[PDB]
């Protein structure tokens, strides 16, 4: 039927008018799908895997994987997507929604004949100034826990319902303003999140300090410490073959007897060294000792240390070495040659719960942890992966605004303003790249237009009452979810993140960019 | 991420088996490349050295031939563009009667310098608006082009030179025998009026004595034997009948209704003495031959013996009206005598023995009569069929002649001069239609590359030898058939011409049906159907 | 059909009428595949992953037990009746009935020297015929025989259908692991 | 779903989708036919699935003949086929107008509008635009001048130029002829024959009649000079008894008697047509022609024969009265009393042969009221689309003459009426002046795909006829040579102002129905 079609006979093809008319219509069905997605009035989707699993989800990145589509234009943008999610956490949605515009504009003008590289021009120019006006309007704030709390509240909000919402609030700032040094990076590894599946999903909670999933294996061992040494090894606790395979040869019982003793003194004598470190540090019983190894600790080691009032856990992540160096103070080992109390950390209490099947060890009343957790509790493991997706939400949205110390108005009045700027900016475009500027604008305007879309308001009237207030008074505004009137985004603690602002306009533009000079969609890889 | 989805709107409205095709690309490239596959797949068979081809068709029939038009029917050419070309060629058949070959040879070349045209950046509509332009060209330049015209047809030694080019181009090797032939037989036909039939043209083919053994016959030939006892007639008094040699019987329904022995016992006889009397008042008007389009009757055939009349009976109805345009008579739907202008009259009918076939002779001895006929010998069905083609394109030059009397250079010399002409006339034009008028002047080439092609020499001796001799201002030179290498000569005064008419009309439909395929840029194509062929033609 | 079935509608009304019918993951990897990448994995992942190393681990230290001689052994007639028919339950056994003249045995008794080695957990052993069994034929020698829990599991007997004198120590090893007794990965290349 | 609860095979599109659904195929059968509209056009090449060509501009031939099966192109086709039915043209231009209109209707409902409050600016703009094309019609004394430039603004869309040039003159002549002074036209009294031999610029107008056969005895004359006709509608040929007589005799003489008695009945009226031609044309020097709608068998065309009378047989029921009226005799059912008066005159008669079909030509009739236009060409698709455009002619003319009125063309009166109904829009309330803006963009289909098909860019070329039309207010269109502004009505660019006004009503009317769908619906298993 075509070029290709003559040499790789079972080869499909889209050209020109027909390539430009699949992906816009792809990007038009992941726009109709994420509309209801955006804000806080949006509606959560079920997805359903092949296997029967649920999970509850508003989120763009979510939903994208989750849906069952086999759309080549909806790769391309659920990548862009998961670039977005992997680089600031939070903006998927809007993502999405204006590349869908951005196409659907451009398709506006390029049935009317107007060729497609000209309205990329206008997409550049306009990228150039509206990434100009978000520079100007962007809002740079000391960042203080009202601030913080704002930010995270206008992302929670977003992902959850009201009231867990003003929960992870709390949790977030206080998680992040507590694993934060001075001008210095945040890293978010730092801050563990487990997730218990027993209680109320109000009762998610930060602890200051860290739970490990897994507990002691020696029933004898404390359950509850108080005053804890904390010893973070890297060492096998645990009997260890020789790597040159030696085996013992005896020539009667009683020297097999000799060899089973013998052949655990390595061990035994790291394990003494641990009994002799407890002794000197805590030569009574008043204070505790807990000893926590990323590697194993056999049942001998465990008796021997449970003797002598030692808390052991095994086989921990390699990420709690770090973290609870951090949080408790102590150095962490690959052997025990040469140590010292100093190698100790402090934990004012170290406790165990048992849910069910499993264990978990909380290690609480540290001095001052660069390292916490959040304790997701829910009643349903579709609740826990949701309240999860919102605190990432929630987690990356402060650590951005901390970031970048810049914060912009959020409920669509960015997109509002430089809409009215781009507008007014158009005249000093040459050529028809003004209708590129233009679709850019309108494009820019789908935030607001679904907002009110999803607050259950007329797009068209809200947003002339927007673009009015904007103009005649200059105050950046946005949409007021239960009014539908314009209202102060900056006033009422509508944020958003600089960061995310612009990787929307870099990404989107971008992708919708390449989208448009698609003129030719082709598989012929087959046979 | 694994598959192209069909784009919303037609691409996904279109039905399952459907195909369509748009633009340059898809559609009018494709098309010039079926009809560039139409005209390679009947080049070869061009001009005298042009090599018969064996087609088989669906039904397992064998053709061997090079006249262009019957490869084409019977060919299954399911291309539409290339198809249009066919129609084109058909339409030419049906005009002229040759120059089929001319036609497709012509469209392809014209098609595909269309193509040529496209890639350097011209538009259908100027490609088109030259191809027309140039051939206004071309048949104002054609009637200064003719050389020679007929001058008598009512000669034989003239009407044989004349037929002797297109009989040519078909059965090369004798083509003396045949002009010969086809003269005697077309001036035994053609009256004082200036109509002539070539339907009265017949040709019958008997098995088995080499063409040479071929022969005119002023009179009718029929692959019948006669019902009687009489075989031979002298001064045949034909009287001719529609109807049976029956009594004639209600077109309601009879019935014998007897009431009395008598009647039972007469009614016999006098039907019988019924029958003798009608046959009496036939034989005594004079008739001693009787041919019949209907069947005979035992009874009716005992007297027609008895009183020695020579009875033949033509199934067909065509067969019956030739015979009566042939002996002068008159075709009776009645068994009633017939009157002295219902008669017909030959010096001889008489029922003979041409190889295995027994035939059945209506010979006048004049030379002349309303109807020929030419019987081909051969000993091959398929042989014979094609010398039957050669003959059918002589008939029709030999009408041509008779409309009109025209005589332009064959050999590819009335090709080389218009395309000259033409290249001089598209040098004077300006604006973007000189590309094509030059293409199309250049397409008059490609007839005497394929002469020469097809002689065994190369093409490009052959045309630059024919383009510097029209230079120094020779308009009746073409190529040399009779040289193992490029060579020239005298169209003209060798005697190799073709028909003003027949490069008229050959031009003027190879014009239109490149024209015509080059409009289209759109073709929806339906899925094939298994319904019983098209109604009308059966 | 009257017409030959091809993209036409025709053909598809008579059908219509009834007419002219129509690296994956850890869970794969071994210990040596494991340590080969370590950081790769997700931490996410490499909690699970823990549970599948201690998984494998225990594989292998129960390989490691069952692993009893390793090597290949002589056995006489007199207490073959321990050793192979009361061999240990479920303990392939593969006997190598041979004597030393025939020198096609010596190169089956290498190549089962090199097995053993290689398949600690089977059970190789090789006798003298005439010692094995009262008055064995002499021209039947190579003898395979494949034992589990004192049955007779196969049985490569003669010096034509073993293999011949090419025999290296591959198609024995696809021969003995016919009946899956050493189990070998590769196919039969010669 | 609730259908498919019900019945489990159910397709349903509800809602977005169904206007989801609707749209796009609008738009799909827009993207095809957008090639059709106008003179720089590209001719479309058809292939049935018995290989048949047709090579057509024609929107409503365009449609039947595309592979379709959507519900939506089914609605519009329809829409398409009565356009046709009762104007002729317009066909293209009302798929257009209507795709454009439900795009355009698309552009606010995907703001979240209702489409019932397009729909309500759809009624309002066809009212104000109905106005303003009655207003600008140009009422004109239909002369051959402006009917030639009817025909020539129709048959050059629908051919080549010079075909279109030949054409023009052909219909204009055919229909000047069968007009009747304030009387309906009757197109039926233009009988259309073609013929297969010819190049098709040889198409001609008889002022006769030119029948699809001949005289079936060979003794009859193939040319007949000063010819008396007689239109008759009488059997010649045996006819048995409706009460199955059958025939009883005793006798071989008595079977040759009811044999030659059997026909007596039939004999009698060929004596009487014999014995009229005989009174009538004493000599030789006049012909006779009888023309008959029934049968004559071999026995009655000897007798004709004969006497010298030219016989034709079961010509067509239409052939009667197009006889009478050309010629100017009377069509008969008997014999019984028939009188010279009954006969129509043709100064010329005679006989065509083409293969095996013969063709009758019947020339030089007085002052004939049926005529007949003969389409010659060398190619069935030639004859078929030569067809397809005299058709489309002689509608543009007939509508013309009918609708004294003429309204500019080249997409002069959409431009005009978009630019009145950016003025109007004001005077609606509520935002239904969207649906105006709406109905003025498909208003402005006409010119643009013009510019997009003689290759200029729609926005340039459009904003430059607007801006014309509102400096000078010429109706002005597009010149599809220099993609400039031009005034139809001064160059020679007409259109039927039935043709706008049927466009108009039937293209909102449907865009309406198909924008106020919310459910598509199969469940009839
Ligand atoms: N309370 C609120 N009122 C108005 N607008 C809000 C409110 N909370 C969030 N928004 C805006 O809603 C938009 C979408 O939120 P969200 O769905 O979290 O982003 P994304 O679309 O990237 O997932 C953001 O631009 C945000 O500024
Ligand atoms: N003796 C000859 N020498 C050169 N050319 C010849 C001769 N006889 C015929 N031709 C050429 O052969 C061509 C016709 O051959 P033919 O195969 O019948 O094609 P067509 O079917 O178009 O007539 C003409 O160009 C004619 O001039
Ligand atoms: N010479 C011309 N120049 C500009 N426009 C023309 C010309 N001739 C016709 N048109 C316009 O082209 C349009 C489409 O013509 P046509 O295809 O015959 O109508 P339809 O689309 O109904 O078949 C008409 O609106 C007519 O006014
Ligand atoms: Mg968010
Ligand atoms: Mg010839
Ligand atoms: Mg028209």
């Amino acid at each position: 039927m075509a070029a290709v079609k003559t040499l790789n006979p079972k080869a499909e093809v889209a050209r020109a008018q027909a390539a430009l008319a699949v992906n816009i219509s792809a990007a038009r069905g992941l726009q109709d799908v994420l509309r209801t997605n955006l804000g806080p009035k949006g509606t959560m989707k079920m997805l359903v895997s092949g296997a029967g699993d649920i999970k509850l989800t508003k989120d763009g990145n979510v939903l994208l994987h989750e849906m069952q589509i086999q759309h080549p234009t909806a790769s391309l943008i659920a990548k862009v997507a998961t670039a977005q999610d992997d680089i600031t956490g939070d903006g998927t949605t809007s993502n999405v929604l204006i590349i869908g515009e951005l196409l659907k504009q451009a398709d506006l003008y390029i049935s009317e004949g107007l060729h497609p590289r000209i309205i990329t021009e206008g997409f550049e120019a306009a990228k150039e100034k509206a990434l100009q006006f978000l520079e100007e309007v962007k809002v740079s704030r000391e960042m203080d826990r009202e601030t913080l709390i704002d930010v995270a509240r206008t992302s929670l909000r977003t992902k959850v319902h009201a009231e867990l919402a003003d929960v992870l609030t709390e949790a977030v700032v206080d998680s992040i303003l507590a694993i934060k040094k001075q001008d210095e990076p945040i890293d978010l590894f730092m801050i563990e999140i487990m997730e218990m599946k027993h209680k109320s999903e109000t009762d998610t909670s930060l602890i200051r300090g860290l739970v490990l999933d897994h507990g002691a294996r020696h029933p004898d061992m404390k359950k509850r410490v108080e005053d804890a040494y904390i010893l973070t090894c890297n060492v096998s606790l645990e009997y260890e073959k020789t790597e040159v395979n030696s085996g013992f040869f005896y020539k009667s019982a009683e020297e097999r007897e000799k060899l089973v003793k013998a052949e655990r003194k390595f061990i035994e004598d790291r394990v003494k060294k641990i009994i002799e470190l407890k002794r000197k540090v805590c030569g009574d019983s008043d204070k505790g000792f807990v000893v926590i190894n990323q590697k194993g600790i056999d049942p001998f080691s465990l008796d021997a240390l449970s003797k002598e009032g030692i808390v052991a856990l095994r086989r921990a992540k390699r990420r709690n070495m770090e973290r609870l160096t951090l949080a408790c103070g102590g150095v962490a080992l690959n052997s025990f040659d040469d140590l010292s109390p100093d190698c100790l950390g402090h934990a004012g209490l170290v406790y165990e719960y048992t849910l069910g099947e499993e264990k978990f060890t909380f290690i609480e009343k540290c001095n001052n942890p660069r390292s916490v957790t959040l304790l997701i509790k829910g009643p349903n493991k579709h609740t826990l992966t949701q309240i999860k997706d919102a605190v990432r939400d929630g987690l990356r949205a402060v650590k951005n605004a901390i970031d970048d110390g810049c914060v912009v108005p959020g409920a669509g009045a960015v997109e509002v303003a430089m809409a009215e700027a781009l507008i007014k900016h158009k005249p000093s475009v040459k050529g028809r790249a003004q209708l590129g500027v233009q679709a850019f604008a309108d494009a820019l305007l789908i935030i607001p237009k679904v907002l009110a879309q999803n607050s259950g308001f007329d797009l068209q009237e809200t947003l002339v009452k927007i673009q009015a207030e904007h103009s005649e008074s200059g105050q950046l505004v946005g949409v007021d979810l239960n009014t539908g009137e314009p209202m102060v985004a900056a006033e009422v603690g509508v944020w958003d993140n600089y960061c995310v602002k612009k990787q929307l306009l870099h990404s989107c533009t971008v992708i919708a960019t390449n989208i448009l000079l698609v003129d030719e969609i082709m598989r012929a890889g087959m046979s | 991420a694994l598959h192209v989805p069909k784009a919303p709107g037609f691409a996904q409205m279109l039905k399952e088996g459907a195909k369509h095709f748009s633009g340059l690309e898809e559609a009018v490239y494709r098309n010039i490349q079926a009809c560039k596959e139409l005209a390679q797949t009947t080049r070869t068979a061009y001009g005298p050295n042009g090599m018969n081809k064996m087609v088989i068709n669906h039904l397992e029939k064998l053709f061997v031939t090079n006249d262009a038009a019957t490869i084409l029917r019977e060919l299954e050419v399911q291309h539409p563009a290339a198809k249009m070309i066919v129609m084109a060629s058909h339409m030419q058949e049906q005009e002229v009667g040759d120059g089929t070959n001319f036609v497709l040879v012509f469209a392809g070349a014209l098609l595909e310098l269309a193509e040529e045209l496209l890639r350097i950046g011209l538009s259908v509509s100027e490609v088109i608006e030259g191809y027309e332009i140039a051939c206004r060209k071309a048949h104002e330049i054609l009637p200064n082009l003719v050389c020679c015209s007929a001058k008598n047809l009512r000669d034989i030694d003239e009407v044989s030179s004349l037929l002797r080019t297109s009989i040519m181009s078909k059965q090369y090797g004798n083509e003396v025998f045949l002009a010969k032939l086809i003269a005697q037989a077309c001036v035994s036909i053609f009256p004082d009026s200036g109509h002539f039939n070539v339907d009265n043209i017949r040709v019958c083919k008997i098995l088995g004595s080499g063409i040479s053994s071929s022969s005119v016959l002023h009179g009718m030939v029929f692959k019948k034997e006669t019902e009687g006892d009489v075989t031979s007639v002298k001064d045949a008094k034909i009287a001719v009948y529609s109807c049976p040699f029956d009594g004639m019987i209600t077109e309601t329904k009879g019935t014998v209704l007897i009431k009395t022995a008598e009647e039972l016992m007469n009614f016999s006889k006098g039907e019988e003495n019924l029958m003798d009397a009608q046959v009496k008042a036939i034989a005594d008007t004079g008739a001693n031959v009787v041919v019949t389009g209907g069947k005979v009757a035992d009874m009716a055939l005992h007297y027609a013996n008895k009183y020695n009349i020579m009875l033949v009976r033509l199934n067909s109805k065509w067969d019956l009206r030739r015979l009566c345009k042939t002996v002068g008579a008159t075709a009776l739907p009645r068994l009633t005598p017939p009157v002295l202008e219902e008669m017909g009259h030959c010096d001889s009918v008489y029922l003979s023995e041409v190889g295995d076939t027994q035939v059945v002779v209506f010979k006048h001895e004049k030379e002349d009569g309303a109807i020929s006929t030419i019987v081909l010998r051969g000993s091959t069905d398929n042989l014979m069929d094609d010398i039957e083609r050669a003959v059918d394109d002589g008939v029709n030059t030999f009408k041509v002649l008779t409309r009109d009397k025209r005589l332009v250079p064959g050999g590819g010399a009335t090709e080389i001069e218009l395309a000259k002409q033409i290249t001089s006339y598209g040098e004077t034009c300006p604006g973007l239609e000189q590309y094509a008028i030059k293409k199309f002047a250049e397409a008059f080439e490609a007839i005497p590359r394929a002469l020469a092609e097809n002689s065994g020499v190369k093409a490009n001796e052959v045309i630059s030898k024919l383009y510097a001799v029209h230079q120094e201002g020779n308009k009746n030179v073409g190529l040399d058939i009779e040289a193992e290498v490029p060579a020239v000569k005298d169209m003209l005064e060798a005697g190799i011409l073709d028909t003003y008419l027949g490069k008229y009309w050959a031009i003027k439909l190879a014009t239109n049906a490149a024209v015509t395929v080059l409009r289209v840029d759109q073709i929806i194509m339906a899925k094939p159907a298994g319904g019983p062929k098209p109604p009308s033609g059966k | 059909m009257q017409d030959p079935n091809a993209d036409t509608e025709w053909n598809d009304i008579l059908r219509k009428k009834g007419i002219l019918p129509p690296v994956k993951t850890y869970e794969d990897m071994t210990l040596e595949e494991l340590e080969d990448h370590e950081d790769e994995f997700n931490e996410e992942d490499e909690r699970a992953i823990e549970m599948y190393r201690r998984r494998r681990l225990a594989e292998w230290k129960a390989t490691k037990l069952k692993n009893k001689f390793g090597e290949v052994l002589e056995i006489s007639g007199k207490d073959y009746v321990q050793e192979v028919t009361k061999a240990g339950e479920g303990l392939w056994v593969i006997l190598h009935l041979y004597k030393q003249g025939i020198p096609l045995c010596a190169l089956i008794n290498q190549h089962l020297s090199g097995l053993a080695r290689k398949f600690p957990d089977v059970k190789f052993i090789k006798a003298i015929s005439t010692t094995c069994i009262p008055n064995y034929p002499d021209r039947n020698l190579p003898t395979i025989f494949v034992y589990l829990e004192g049955d007779i599991k196969a049985q490569f007997i003669g010096p034509l259908v073993f293999g011949g004198m090419n025999l290296t120590r591959d198609e024995l090893e696809w021969k003995l692991s016919e009946s899956g007794a050493i189990m070998t990965d590769l196919e039969e290349n010669p």
